[PDB]
């Protein structure tokens, strides 16, 4: 999972 | 202020292939000369400039059966069709002119794209 | 010897939502209590281990509506249903509770694993 | 693109  | 599953968008498109391997779901058969291949019209449309018109026309929609033109190689198509459920394309000296053409009608752009760029360092 | 298109997978999802958001293709209408949801049978397959399970039924393959469990939150299904189309999850304080109980009766173990390290860190 |  990221930040975008 | 979203988080994104980086393979999210790799994992459905491996799934959808899955699901083309055991003929699940599939809504359409594309006829190419002697040869047929079952596929998802969602997919097409999402691949292909070609498909993405064919299956917003009202009659076209419905239906089952979709016969290409008969100057396409059934090759070229299936190189095709499995990039568009994998981003992998087999292109090789012996089939590009066919997948280049093919790419062309399908008006499939980035694969159009590179298969120029490849005959063009051969020249 | 295949060459691959980096942005293929991200670029088909896209398409994906784009036909979910026009209402093209969609072949399923998901109950949750008093909200309803249209979307493509073939996406919840390759997102969610249980609807997988539903639709691979000899029985329920066919359904055209699909009523979910009355204690499943209209707005985590939501939240789930707009990861399955983008790869984004707007997960927020006042919805992860919610989003993590519809990811495990959805099955989408990626977002459990994530909403569980969240909860844990706030504890 | 790129070799995968
Ligand atoms: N709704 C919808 C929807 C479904 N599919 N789709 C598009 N599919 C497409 C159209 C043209 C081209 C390609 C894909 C690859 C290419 O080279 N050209 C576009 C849009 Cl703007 N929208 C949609
Ligand atoms: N054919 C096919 C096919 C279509 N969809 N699909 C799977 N969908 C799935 C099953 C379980 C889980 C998820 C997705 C996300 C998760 O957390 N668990 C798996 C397989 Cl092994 N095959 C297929
Ligand atoms: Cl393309
Ligand atoms: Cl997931």
């Amino acid at each position: 999972w990221v930040i975008p | 202020s979203c988080i994104q599953f980086t393979r999210h968008a790799s994992d459905v498109l491996l799934n959808l292939n899955r699901l083309r391997s055991r003929d699940i779901l599939t809504d359409v058969v594309i006829v190419v000369s002697r040869e047929q291949f079952r596929a998802h019209k969602t997919v097409l449309m999402a691949c292909s400039g070609l498909f993405y018109s064919i299956f917003t026309d009202q009659l076209k929609c419905n239906l089952s059966v979709i016969n290409l033109d008969p100057e396409i190689n059934p090759e070229g198509f299936c190189i095709l069709l499995d990039f568009m459920y994998t981003s992998r394309l087999n292109l090789r000296e012996g089939n590009i002119m066919a997948v280049m053409a093919t790419a062309m009608y399908l008006q499939m752009e980035h694969v159009v794209d590179t298969c120029r760029k490849f005959i063009k360092a051969s020249e």
